[PDB]
């Protein structure tokens, strides 16, 4: 749980790289066809 | 690339995006 909060999935291919949370969120978000600005814009409703 | 205002995104920063075409407006 800490790594994959912290780290997103850099831990399990190497060493943990810290990036933050709403940061990864987004890039989770382009790997479903979704742009960035998409959650930026929707930050608190998606964290509610 | 360009989506709404300055607003809305937490943690938005200035600075200089800079523009290829201009230099090319002069000549
Ligand atoms: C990015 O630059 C803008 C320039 O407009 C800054 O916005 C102004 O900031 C000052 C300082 O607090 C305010 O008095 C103004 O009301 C703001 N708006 C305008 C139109 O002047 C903004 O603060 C800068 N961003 C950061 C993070 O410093």
């Amino acid at each position: 749980l800490a790594g994959t909060i912290t780290s997103g999935w850099t831990f399990g291919a190497g060493p943990a790289l810290q990036i933050p949370f709403p940061m990864q969120m987004a890039y989770r978000f382009n790997g479903i066809g979704v742009t960035q600005n998409v959650l930026y814009e929707n930050q608190k409703l998606i964290a509610n | 690339f360009v989506s709404g205002n300055c607003d809305v995104v937490i943690g938005i920063v200035n600075n200089t995006v800079y523009d290829p075409l201009q230099p090319e407006l002069d000549s």
